[PDB]
RNA sequence: AAUGA
RNA sequence: ACGAGAACUAGUAAUAAUUGUCAUUUGCAUA
């Protein structure tokens, strides 16, 4: 029984709008700065890897996935229980770009004012969205289980398809529109507990 | 025809006359009420024992005064029991209805008695009792009926066992003033912690049933022992039975033997989550009436020996003999939690399984049976057993237990905060009766066991709502 | 003829029947177990505690104040309402000085904690093989205000209650209840002596009241029961390490007075066997404390 | 499932003024220089593409149109399930025109003096408009999501349709009176994530 | 639904002052060069085309004008909404009239300087003023977007006479005294996107 | 809305100096010929019109002149609109000038050379139709006055008195009748 | 005879979920409503991880006495409290000692979006806590504190409560200390990090 | 800069 | 030798999909 651990660094490129509020962004409330849930990572994943492989009107209909899918992130309801296998835990403001921000007196929130101009009458309507600005960092923890030892080139080939999908995908809304572009870098991995080797392994 | 049943039955209709002069039926609404009834039930063929004509004609002072009777005749007990009760064209179709229920329906011969009790409840359980202007009747003619039948009971009991003969010369203040007829209660404990011994929330409902029946079931078998009928018993529910007998020696005797018998099987059937207490204080003709206030004096001391006896409920023999070995280390009961009964494969004992079979026929099947073999236990080696309607009538041809069904003529069948201030006080003065706690306990019932079905048949919110409505229902109430 | 008082600061589970069930207080033979089997797990000798001591029920206290049971000795519907008599009040309750606006405010001031069931679940089951349900169950806890909490009375010699004071704080750091291993029932204690329970516990009367459980032994019951008023009380339960099977391992029942009684001829105790196809024999305590009044 | 990249660049030919924190322009904080948001770019691409199809006064009332326009654009509001095809982000004011501009001495922004002379009166008010400067530069890049193998060929011809129209107008504010005119350079397509063909596909 | 394009030659004769940078002249930043903002010629234009047409006072006390004049140009301020429907951008130096300049030596401007002589007192004020040389070419685009297949006849004869107003009147500032004068040549029309026949439409 | 103009030649016969530089003369650099600033011949004209009528000295200090030449020739700094109905533009040579200067091989520098001819084009809006013939009367009497007196800087020792020949009426945009009208 | 204490704090790193209650309810306290975190949650949390880790050695120190063979537990799990550092900082800068977060679920084949709400134990906070270890076997006292040892770390590495997977419940250990409290056995070596 | 949705 | 003793309120799901800070406005009037 083994625990290996994945730590790194998310960047932020366009403005990003998770908004869990609701139009505020997700806030710590012992520090007051931005916060990525990680149940918008597990869900956006979940949703790409699960449509790259085949996903079917019947398998549309019950919540249900591929073997694979299932697998790596557990169904445990269907009559035939699934444990889990990688867990993902939230991420925080970086301590390096609180720093640089209060040196060069940068504020973390941008307010963007945006505009509709609807049809036959062409009179516009305004309105305001909060967004973090971009060079942010924040740091990410990934946690994944050894229960069979046979999967587990596997189980990293395929979570290294979801990142690249990530990649060129976008968390948070108004995706289409602009908002929220991200990049992963200074990735590790270490097996933080038990007796299985992960030096062979790379998540890029 | 034993004559005890020659006064019962000249004692429950003693006081029709009374209707058939409210219903104003002009054939027989003339003359005084009491030869209005005897000029009524002159007709049936059934009705026509000769002795009960007398009884009924002469329920007063006059009618008595120009009689001239012999001295051996129920006239004269008819009389003094009246007394120690006492302290528009409905009527005309309820007259109607009474004469096509006489000629057909009912029988005369001896055991139909019951059937007869049965009857009059159905009938006149809202007959105005009387209209006197100088005096409140809550009661209803039911009341003064039954209990001038428990009281003329009694006092033939008495008047008999002693070996009197001159009945008119006796009777005919003085004997109002003797310690004739007892007060007799029957209290059972443990009622709270037997009903919450389930492991769900519809269920305490059955436990419950068994034991109103059983309560019912011991106080019926009490009047039978007794030569008497259910007339005599003033109120039941809660754990409670309050009964009126006489104080002979025949009785107390007999009574001691049913004690001893009761604690014995109690302790049979259950170690000492159930027990059964019963506690008598003699009373005078003038204690049930209301002459200085000693009701509540008489109730408070029933009280005092039932708390006495409730402290000391064994003996140094009971004792020993509880706290010696038995077997252990099978299984208990997975619903009750004893472990010294043996047990069935389904992991229940004898009396739970047929508590929880008999609840699930009771929600299809609505009739009990008493009888020596059959499902849910009883005292004395007898049983309850289910069955259905047509059954029933078809078991009469060759005793039963319903739920609130006022079925008549049916062989012989039975029905089934500041509460001390009422069931001790009632009305302190001028109407302080034994028939005003009669009616008391009747309304109030009425309002519980059938009332609260009717107002729950439409049902945590909840519970408060149902609290506050409680709350204004009885502040309506007083 | 010391007292011991006890505080808690976590919830306790004392219960009646089931574990659903939540109770206050728990009885003189509940914690003569407590003390024997850390006399037996401590190794020192129960010889000398088996037939010399005498202990008491348990009772609540609040900020300054103890409560006593209520003693079986014209309103018949506030008192009925009462479980525990103030001590200051404890004399003139035994004379009828007490009235009933007194003892509703008693009924009001008496809040020492409250109930909780809290809510658990089972997931050893087939869970850990595949589909299967889960077993909800249910635990029934008391908790105390800060200032409440337990009392307890002990007397004999001075060698005894030296050997009970080693006892109680070797016991400080194990429970007095039932769900001890999954985190309720710990307590800090304290050796007193008040003036008052000594002034209580040294009057002179003809009857007598009972602070314990206890029964008489065969050739005094007779004599026991002459003029008396009482409550007897199935005891019953299941043993800690007689025999193989716990499920086959059931103590025989019990009856014996509650903690109200009213006796007018003393009698000694016993401490009695309830153990049957074991190995090793099961007591009961029952051995009564007095206080004469 | 494949994921296909358009890339490029926005030359600007005349003045912009999209002014997204209106007269100031909308500008990054971590940088302090002009951007281009998504949102304009999508909005005006959508109108033009919408008008040249089909526009009626019902269909006007409640943006209710065209069956191409919903599927290259997304609605799924009105029951039926469409997310947008199209990703679009937003421009970055370009490094070479940043280097240009540096050592020309050359300011990233005009400021113009603006006149109104009212009717009968013959008073002039004055204004100050802040355009972004010609002769910039941005770079874009647009993600194409392949939900359906035969449909690609018909979605890049009305992209490329979008796209010339637009080269025929103006983005931005006031571009009635000479603002926003704009063009397009370098497009290059790659196909990101699948094994999609990409070189029969142009866009001009 | 189509778009003409409307192309030529702005020749000025006399002196040009438009100042926009105000004495200076407006100038690009980065050629470093005069231009015609657009709105100047939109707004001359508009002023001459609506003076000819009827001109209420009590449409000038509420700003409003004639039909015509709104759907060549759009208010969209009564409520009404009217789209312009005629863009006009900026102009430039052609490259004929740089080589030509930069051939013969000649600048890009002239200092005038001017006296005033006042009244009762006669002392003389002097000032200096900035004109773009006389005989430059500017390159000029108008864009037409078709609405109506009718009423483009008509259109277009109405922009005919306001380029003929225009051509005998004066463009920018100071031109009741000399400055301003110009004329239009090498008009084309050509259509850009669309399908519309406008080949026999003259713009002279 | 009409359009009319008034075009024609002028003659120079005093060797002519305006200092349009303020020594030299005003050129534009595009031919190196000399010109004739449009304020020159507009504050000219305005001047001697307002000396003919009427000047206060009140005016004077507050430069308020009559109103006729706060509507021919137009002000517009008073609080009160006054939009110039007169658009003078500059002048340049006549080609009949050059091509004889060039035959001749004279040059036009010594001061402006003698025998010139100018071509000045007036553009006058009519803004009102009755008021038409008031203002082109008082345009006559301005002309003439001009013809006798004197343009240019310091011009009075000899210098800067010059000829008016050769106009043409024609209305350019309209449909308004305009050939009952003269400046000679 | 010897009974021994180890005590320490615990500091929630990612917010906390037990949730008897429900989910959002999160356990407390009827009376003074502080979260706490329950004997029981830890006990089965340890049981679970160290089980998967390999017996015997879970059943003499949680002991299961019903299995044919009846051992008695050796290790005691008390119930966790706030801490009073924690509550004077937290009033002095205003913070509330709960968060509440929103979230949402996407239908596949419907793209219809519904809400959830989850109430959970605020980040920085710190519980006290103390467990007991009954010393009835001398020869063992390294092994079961081996085992021990092993099942912290586990549990520092996983997560306590409901809905981990998606990022909550994660939890450290801080300032331990071990002392022997009844007897007189030799604890002044022992470390449990 | 002026008034709006 | 205490109505005792073994017993994670767990498990699957996120912040969504659509939307142009745009429409009207001559750095202009006098020696």
């Amino acid at each position: 029984y083994s625990k290996i651990k994945i730590s790194g660094t998310i960047e932020v490129v366009t403005g990003l709008h998770i908004g869990g509020g609701g139009s505020p962004v997700v806030r710590d409330l012992q520090t007051k700065l931005p916060i990525i849930p990680g149940s918008s990572i597990k869900g956006k994943m979940r949703n790409l890897l699960a449509k790259h492989f085949g996903l079917k009107m019947k398998q549309e209909s019950h919540n249900q996935d591929d073997e694979r899918v299932l697998r790596l992130f557990g169904s445990s309801e269907k009559g035939n229980i699934q444990r889990a296998r990688l867990q993902i835990s939230d991420a925080f403001f970086s301590e390096k770009t609180k720093e640089h921000f209060a040196q060069n007196d940068i504020a973390y929130t941008e307010t963007k004012f945006e505009n509709t101009i609807n049809r036959l009458t062409a009179v516009a309507n305004p309105r305001q969205i909060e967004r973090v600005t971009r060079g942010s960092e924040f740091d990410f923890v990934f946690i994944y289980n050894v229960d069979e030892e046979s999967q587990v080139e596997d189980d990293f080939e395929n979570i290294e398809k979801a990142i690249h999908l990530l990649e060129n995908d976008y968390l948070g809304g108004g995706g289409t529109r602009g908002n929220g572009r991200i990049q992963f870098k200074d990735t590790n991995i270490e097996t933080v507990v038990g007796e299985y080797d992960s030096t062979n392994l790379k998540i890029k | 025809m034993n004559k005890k049943n020659i006064l019962m039955y000249g004692s429950l209709l003693h006081d029709i006359g009374k209707i058939i002069y409210r219903s104003g039926d002009h054939t027989f609404s003339r003359g005084t009420h009491s030869k209005l009834g005897h000029q009524f039930l002159s007709q049936f063929s059934e009705f026509k024992d000769n002795e009960v004509l007398d009884n009924v004609a002469y329920h007063h002072y006059k009618e008595l005064a120009k009689a001239n009777l012999d001295n051996d005749n129920t006239a004269y007990i008819t009389y003094i029991a009246d007394n120690i009760a006492s302290g528009s064209g409905n009527y005309t179709t309820l007259m109607k209805d009474m004469s096509h229920d006489l000629e057909h329906k009912l029988s005369i011969k001896e055991g139909t008695f019951p059937s007869l009790l049965q009857w009059t409840e159905s009938l006149w359980q809202y007959v105005p009792s009387s209209t006197n202007k100088n005096q409140l009747i809550d009661i209803s003619l039911y009341d003064h009926s039954r209990i001038t039948c428990a009281i003329a009971s009694c006092i033939f009991d008495y008047l008999n066992e002693n070996n009197i003969h001159n009945y008119k010369d006796e009777l005919f203040k003085s004997f109002y003033q003797k310690e004739a007829f007892l007060l007799l209660s029957m209290d059972m404990s443990g009622i709270q912690d037997f009903i919450y011994n389930i492991s769900a929330l519809k269920s305490l409902r059955s436990r419950s049933f068994y034991l109103e029946l059983m309560l019912e079931v011991i106080v019926d078998q009490l009047l039978e022992r007794l030569e008497l009928a259910r007339a005599n018993l003033l109120y039941t529910g809660g754990g409670h039975a309050y009964l009126l007998v006489s104080n002979t020696d025949k009785v107390k005797k007999k009574i001691t033997q049913f004690n001893n018998e009761l604690k014995k099987w109690f302790m049979s059937e259950f170690t000492t989550d159930l027990s059964l207490s019963m506690a008598f204080e003699k009373c005078s003709g003038d204690d049930l009436m209301n002459t200085s206030g000693n009701y509540r004096t008489i109730w408070r001391n029933v009280s005092s020996k039932l708390s006495d006896i409730k402290a000391h409920k064994y003996s140094a023999e009971d004792i020993l003999k509880l706290n010696h070995f038995h077997s252990y280390g099978d299984r208990e009961c997975k619903e009750c939690l004893r472990s010294d009964i043996d047990i069935n494969d389904d992991g229940l004992c004898s009396i739970c399984e047929g508590i929880i079979n008999i609840s699930n026929d009771l929600r299809d099947k609505s009739f009990f049976v008493l009888s020596e073999t059959g499902k849910l236990k009883m005292p004395f080696n007898k049983f309850i057993s289910v069955i259905d309607y047509e059954e029933a009538e078809m078991l009469v041809q060759n005793r039963i237990y319903s739920k609130n069904k006022p079925y008549i003529g049916i062989g012989i069948s039975t029905n089934l905060d500041n509460l001390g201030a009422t069931f001790i006080s009632g009305i302190p003065e001028k109407y302080n009766s034994i028939s005003r706690t009669a009616t008391l306990s009747r309304q109030l019932s009425l309002f519980f066991k059938y009332e609260l079905n009717h107002l729950l048949e439409n049902y945590w919110d909840d519970i408060i709502e149902a609290s506050i409505y409680i709350n204004d229902k009885f502040k309506e109430f007083t | 003829t010391k007292v011991f008082k006890l505080s808690f600061k976590t919830p306790v589970h004392f219960g009646k029947k089931r574990l659903s069930d939540g109770e206050m207080t728990i009885t003189a033979d509940t914690l003569f177990s407590a003390l024997f089997i850390e006399t037996l797990q401590l190794g020192k000798d129960t010889d000398w505690l088996l037939n010399d001591l005498i202990i008491s029920d348990t009772f609540p206290y609040e900020n300054e104040l103890y409560y006593l049971p209520k003693p079986l000795i014209d309103n018949h519907k506030a008192f009925k309402k009462l479980k525990y008599v103030p001590v200051h009040h404890y004399n003139q309750y035994l004379n009828g000085e007490l009235s009933a606006e007194d003892a509703t405010d008693l009924n009001d001031i008496f809040n020492i904690g409250y109930f909780s069931l809290q809510t658990k679940v089972s997931l050893i089951a087939q869970e850990t093989d595949s589909s299967a349900d889960s077993e909800p169950y249910s635990v029934g806890t008391f908790t105390f205000e800060p200032e409440a909490g337990l009392y307890f009375i002990a007397k004999g010699s001075e060698e005894t209650l030296d050997h009970l004071n080693n006892i109680m704080t070797a016991l400080q750091y194990s429970g007095l209840g039932g769900k001890r291993n999954a985190g309720y029932g710990q307590f800090e204690y304290e050796i007193i002596n008040n003036q008052q329970l000594s002034k209580l516990l040294n009057q002179n009367g003809k009857h007598s009241i009972l602070l314990s459980t206890a029964m008489a032994k065969k050739e005094e019951i007779e004599s026991a029961l002459k003029e008396a008023r009482y409550i007897l009380t199935k005891r019953s339960g299941f043993v800690q390490s007689t025999n193989y099977s716990e499920m086959l391992v059931k103590k025989s029942d019990f009856y014996s007075f509650s903690s109200g009684s009213v006796f007018k001829n003393i009698f000694n105790g016993d401490i009695f066997n309830v153990g049957h196809n074991g190995k090793h024999p099961v007591y009961r305590y029952a051995k009564p404390l007095w206080l004469e009044v």
